[PDB]
């Protein structure tokens, strides 16, 4: 709910337009966007190209890493700088198995061969990495290293700023739609946005556009619906903007049915990675049963996924869901037993790991430490409850939802190159349009380091694209004007109909952003495998979801906004609604349950490797208002065996 | 969510910009021009990321746990420096914990983005190599990955 | 969420006190309260007794019947005034079987032998009852008769006003606590309240007090959490006030674990009674299966309850829950097939039944008709989705939670009279304190007619009690002053700590009523068999609930209020929290699952007639802060067989 | 929830009481002394009972379905009389339905609570009979119920 202190209303015709011409436009200044700005600045010099970074908030703390992070979740270690070295083939196998067999290995192997360099730069720039007495990076699990990352984002922001230049960074500018080439329906030409600090409409003209908006949250109703609706596990700041603008432009999405359900500390959603992998914490149900063991049998049916080590995350979730369905909650993270066993009676050792435990929270999810403080929970004395949150859509973490993007020339097979008019690394099916981080699908487990890395890869590819193809798209002024009118339409609608009611938020002719969002969350929660049905859905429910989303999309044309802040909220809602629609259509298309633990199709409860071991790709045609789906069979690109 | 202590807040009137308004990733912190004091304009959209809390030069901002699940009385207070950050965790029962963690090993604003890197070349632009590679990866040669036969 | 336009603050010592002396005080002017006011006025003349009715809102439309009702759910018909005559023995059997064997038959048989007279008076007073051409009351099902009841409450309000006199009715006065006899720790002496229209503290001194506050809603998180949190199926106006003040006074509760889960039209919660019983509508899952058929065998384990006719409502809910857990939603009410079948090709007949169908909604739950309008649902063309709402606690409807009350001397067995110091009909274990309607437990299915009837019963018993025992309660002025300070404490706390934050609703030293309510709803939903777990719970979850309720209860001492409206909201929250605790403790005590469909104890999944065919009664001792539970074995009072 | 139409609302001219404020079972309707126009002060606590709508002499109150599940466009408008009530239901798609139901068979304010009842007596006070019984029940005598043998 939002109650503005006062009005801040503008009509489109009274808002001045500021045109910005650039060669490479990066939308979003988070981890992937900063990686793109950094790398682009290096290669751009070859053609005196201009690089522009636009961020809706402030790069210093914007995005998922606002609080910092307690570990870098992707560090291969090909030389032995950490406690555990790994190989690239082992990593690719690991990601494919976690995805229950479906991952673009050309894209995964690609960011993986580059990621360690990024991490090394991060340390060189000042990021303090946990080290052993021998000077080795401290491992959390097999692929992550612990960091003192409270300032992780500010450090990366500084690197990007020094690289591209402050004059090329536009903050507090919300991008709501892309612009396409007037003379080419499948080529990008720029983007439009508006300031949230003053009345100013932005028209960005670019040869290449890189989507780095982060994923999408608040599509589903959370387990807390009051103030705590703000406590989404994933970044509340990311509302599926990239997904919306890219899909509207005609860029194909892939694996959009692949949501991520995070099992974390209850309510605050503090991390469990360190507790599980580093502190060797055990998770048990209300009756002290360690379900990863008692529910081991249930995973045998999944071959070979059920016998993989580590067990794929969705299957780990599935064991948890079975306990929940049986009503064996609360589920506990036995931190008290973990700390006692690790300390081994050494009080000084206890104090040390105790401090490490609190840093794991204070460096990234302070709310959990605050929750413990408010509830008088001392981790060395009593266990904490854990629970799976509502669904989130993103492609950089354990979820792989995002745009279907091109891979590197040396790794991408012909099988995966078919839909790309131009074969540039990380370019979408729309020429000149790239997608990175959460926006790039089918190549998950990138996390902070991998996202920054993917941004670097797309950036170099964008420079190469511009110098080789010498793109020169032309925006359509008529469309720009129509979009400028749309941009501020919510404010004009408020002014036009507010007099129908003595209450600004109870009007028969418009819905405010928070009102449309509550509605979206309810629809998704009840019909799209949300928490309401313990992540279960079926064809009928999904079809009803589309019907209800249709009503909501029509009502978006009647959105109202009272100030710039709410105008942004209005478009963030628009972005989520279309993201939600794509998610529903993707879940509806795939007739199987490949990721039990993330979602279950009760009408197709089994995993089908006979006809569904394929990526599901879709395209939305705005002119025809039609969605088309196709199956792209998975092919093993990298050498590995189970 | 975050909340501003009227006593400590001076509206950043002695600064070129309003710190909390500037830093908030979700655009929640703003100024009440009347009081010339900040406030969280939409608390249920607060991620409790503590960015505003850490950047308020007057230490006027604190966080009151979401009412949905937070009993009153708890608090986490940071004191962020240049090389480290200090935290005081105060329990509802009065218990107080104190921690101190490093946050940066180099001076702020000291990053030289391409330090040591050779100049980019048109020939290099066509390879799979990113700036500083392959050496920044720790190897003399670019990492190879076995393709499936 | 509440955002007051302006402050309305008062300090206890600035508020004038109004002392009201009466003989019989009726708290709550809904259906049971009006029934008590009506009857009390008749017998009071014997002693020139003063009868006082206090209502927080306005009697004309206050309570569950604010929109009216489409039927009278309890009309035995012992002469043949309706399409179907019934016997009292059959009715008592029906209610006991619906309660899965647990009902105070002395109380049920008692209101049943009186209810028809009340209905006949209602018709006399102007209520239009549906009639057949032959002049017979139109039957809905076996026990209900259809009515044109839009003005059902106003008509009843008039009867009560005419009987007791407007000078004896206090409106817009919220009662928050009872007063006990200073001369006797287990005797009532009156009650205290405050006006919500002006700064005025009320002290009601009485010889007899009758609790008629209605049940309790919004204890659990609803299926809609935005504006629609207001669309509770049961009366949102009833917040467990009677339960709170009565239990605090030491009056024993019974069957408080027995919540009611209403299966109604989804979201709007329109009625299904007429559709099922009158229109013969079928409910089918997403695949077209009529689950009352496919799930019939699953009730075989509940012999002989599963063989009853009609089938016990909780068991009907159980069948629904099984469908929901299997993922067979949406569940549809096939109104289109019902209307077509009933009309039989007769277009004029269709028009007639179509008007009847809409009246069924417009006469009691307009929101459902509005929902259809907004969603373009025409019942003659397409079916509607149905679903079970969150739990509600009341004793007049299908739920039997309420106070343990005394029955008539001619029906109550010695087995049930043991806990009453004085044997007066509907008196609680606290001398002089009576409970009626939703407030009287163990005798459900009273509905509108039965609640009014129960009020009449208690009112006559109250007059008898006064004239026979001749009580002369003395209020404790010291306690009264303590309560006066507590009454406005929230306003004084707001003024005292508001300066700690620039935002009125984000303060570290207090919670606002809506904030505490969101918290209560989350706790009950997640741990007390709410919708979150498909109504499942266990010992551990319930125990954790008590822990979280303990924190909340302590925080109630830090409640704040910005105006009189919110001050009432603060106390309504206080009332709900204690009601919630009692409910949790009752569910924790009964180690069995007797009402699957309403709630499941996953740790004690079976119905236990060997050890739990008893009423669970409890008493809260405010001085010692201790809860004591007792098991009162059920005894069959009325003659009947399965 | 309910909402007031400014153009029709007159803050209840010179009458003795504000209708909407007087009737609301949840104390939601109130006056904005400044505008002299009413409004729903807490819409998420509105049961959509339509009491305020029916009692507004200017017909200045309507109901806009809860946003959680209500697409825009639907409306239910009552015109309550003395012996009947008329309803107009308008669908989002333009469809319009009209109904009319009885609401009372006698004049308002005509109830005689104990009409025809004998006076109460101390002896009667000790029986199970309520006012008007057993006559009002319609049976030949006070209803008897068989006790379990
Ligand atoms: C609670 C949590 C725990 C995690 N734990 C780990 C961990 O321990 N280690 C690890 O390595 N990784 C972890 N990650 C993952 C990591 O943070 C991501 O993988 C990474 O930040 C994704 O980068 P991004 O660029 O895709 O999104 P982000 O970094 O979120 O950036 C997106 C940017 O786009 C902006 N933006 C959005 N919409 C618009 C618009 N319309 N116009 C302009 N700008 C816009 C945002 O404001 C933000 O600046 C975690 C994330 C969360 C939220
Ligand atoms: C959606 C719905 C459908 C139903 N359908 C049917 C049907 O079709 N037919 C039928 O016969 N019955 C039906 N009933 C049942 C019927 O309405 C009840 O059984 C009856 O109203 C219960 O009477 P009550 O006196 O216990 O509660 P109510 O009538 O609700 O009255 C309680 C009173 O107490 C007041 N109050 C509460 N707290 C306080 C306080 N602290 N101080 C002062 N006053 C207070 C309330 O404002 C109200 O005036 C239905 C109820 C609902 C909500
Ligand atoms: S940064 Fe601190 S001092 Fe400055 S406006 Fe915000 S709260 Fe006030
Ligand atoms: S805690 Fe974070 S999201 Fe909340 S106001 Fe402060 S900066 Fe914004
Ligand atoms: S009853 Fe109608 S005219 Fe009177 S104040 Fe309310 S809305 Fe305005
Ligand atoms: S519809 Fe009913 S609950 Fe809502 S404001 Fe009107 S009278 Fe009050």
């Amino acid at each position: 709910v939002y109650y503005p202190k006062k009005y801040e209303l503008y009509k489109a015709d009274e808002v001045p337009t500021e045109v910005v011409e650039t060669d490479i436009l990066i939308i979003g200044g988070g981890f992937s966007g900063c990686g793109a700005a950094y790398e682009a600045a290096y290669w751009a010099k070859l053609g005196g190209l201009k690089v522009t970074l636009v961020e809706k908030a402030a790069v210093e703390r914007s995005g998922a890493v606002a609080q910092g992070l307690s570990a870098i979740n992707t560090y291969i270690d090909l030389t032995g700088r950490s406690e555990r070295q790994n190989t690239l083939e082992d990593y690719v196998r690991y990601v494919t198995l976690d995805m229950m067999g479906l991952a673009r290995e050309d894209l995964v192997a690609d960011y993986a061969r580059h990621v360690d360099g990024t991490v090394h730069l991060f340390e060189k720039w000042g990021l303090p990495i946990w080290k052993t007495p021998d000077g080795k990076y401290v491992r959390e699990g097999q692929w992550q290293i612990m960091i003192h990352g409270e300032s992780y984002k500010p450090i990366i922001a500084e690197a990007a700023k020094m690289a591209v230049g402050e004059e090329n960074i536009y903050e507090r500018v919300f991008i709501f739609e892309l612009l396409k080439d007037k003379n080419d329906p499948n080529a990008v030409a720029g983007a439009v946005g508006f300031s949230v600090r003053e009345p100013k409409f932005y028209v960005f003209k670019a040869k290449a556009v890189i989507l780095a908006t982060g994923g999408a949250t608040l599509l589903f109703r959370p387990r807390s619906t009051g103030e705590a609706a703000g406590r989404t596990w994933y970044a509340i700041f990311d509302t599926g903007s990239g997904y919306y603008m890219g899909l509207k432009a005609g860029a194909m999405l892939t694996q959009f049915e692949h949501r991520f359900i995070p099992f974390r500390f209850k309510d605050g959603y503090g991390p469990v990675g360190a507790w599980f992998l580093f502190f060797k914490c055990k998770a048990k149900n209300a009756y002290g049963e360690e379900y990863i063991k008692t529910r081991a049998a249930e995973l045998e049916k999944y071959k070979p996924y059920g016998a993989a080590q580590p067990i794929p995350t969705p299957l780990r979730n599935h064991q948890v869901m079975l306990e929940i369905m049986d009503g064996n909650q609360p589920i506990y993270m036995h931190t008290e037993e973990a700390l006692a066993e690790l300390a081994g009676g050494d009080k000084k050792k206890l104090k040390h790991i105790y401090e490490e435990a609190f840093e794991d929270f204070l460096d990234m999810t302070v709310s959990q430490a605050l929750l413990w403080a408010c509830q008088n929970i001392d981790p060395q004395e009593q266990p904490s409850e854990a629970a799976p949150a509502e669904p989130y859509i993103m492609g950089s973490h354990s979820g792989e939802a995002g745009f279907w993007v091109c891979g590197p020339e040396d790794l991408m097979p012909e099988e995966y190159a078919k839909l790309f008019p131009l074969k540039y690394n990380r370019m979408t099916t729309v020429k000149g349009l790239f997608a990175i981080g959460d926006c790039a699908g089918a190549n998950p487990h990138k996390f902070s380091s991998g996202s920054f890395t993917e941004g670097r890869i797309a950036a170099k590819a964008a420079v190469r694209f511009i110098l080789e193809q010498k793109p020169n798209p032309e925006i359509d002024d008529a469309v720009v004007e129509e979009l400028k009118k749309k941009a501020y339409a919510p404010m004009e609608r408020f002014m036009q109909y507010k007099d129908l009611s003595t209450a600004d938020d109870v009007n028969p002719e418009y819905i405010l952003p928070w009102q449309g969002l509550v509605r979206l969350q309810k629809i998704m929660d009840e019909y799209a495998a949300g928490i309401a049905t313990i992540y279960k859905t079926n064809e009928k429910m999904l079809q009803r979801a589309l019907e209800l989303l249709a009503f909501l999309k029509e009502d978006l044309e009647k959105l109202a906004a009272r100030d710039l802040h709410e105008l942004m909220r209005a478009w963030e809602l628009v972005h989520r609604v279309w993201t939600a629609e794509a998610h529903v259509r993707h879940m509806l298309f795939r007739k199987e349950t490949r990721w039990p633990g993330y979602y279950y199709r009760t009408d197709y409860p089994e995993l089908n490797d006979e006809e569904w071991k394929c990526f599901v790709c879709s395209k939305y045609d705005a002119e025809k208002d039609e969605w088309t789906f196709e199956k792209v069979p998975y092919v093993q690109v990298i050498e590995w065996s189970f | 969510p975050s909340f501003v202590n009227p006593e400590k807040c001076d509206g950043c009137k002695a600064l070129e910009r309003t710190a909390c308004e500037y830093i908030c990733p979700n655009d929640l912190m703003t100024l009440d021009k009347e009081k010339m004091k900040a406030y969280n304009r939409e608390p249920d959209m607060c991620w409790e990321c503590y960015s505003c809390v850490k950047m308020c030069p007057q230490g006027a901002i604190d966080v009151r746990g979401y009412v949905d699940y937070s009993p009153l009385g708890g608090a986490c207070v940071p004191m962020r420096g240049t090389s480290d950050i200090m935290w005081t965790v105060k329990y509802r029962n009065g218990k107080v914990l104190r921690f101190k963690f490093a946050i940066r090993t180099t001076p702020w604003g000291s990053i030289q983005p391409f330090e040591g890197f050779p100049e980019p070349t048109e020939e290099a632009l066509k390879s799979e190599l990113l700036a500083g590679e392959p050496e920044i990866i720790g190897t003399s040669e670019f990492p190879q990955v076995k393709k499936k036969a």
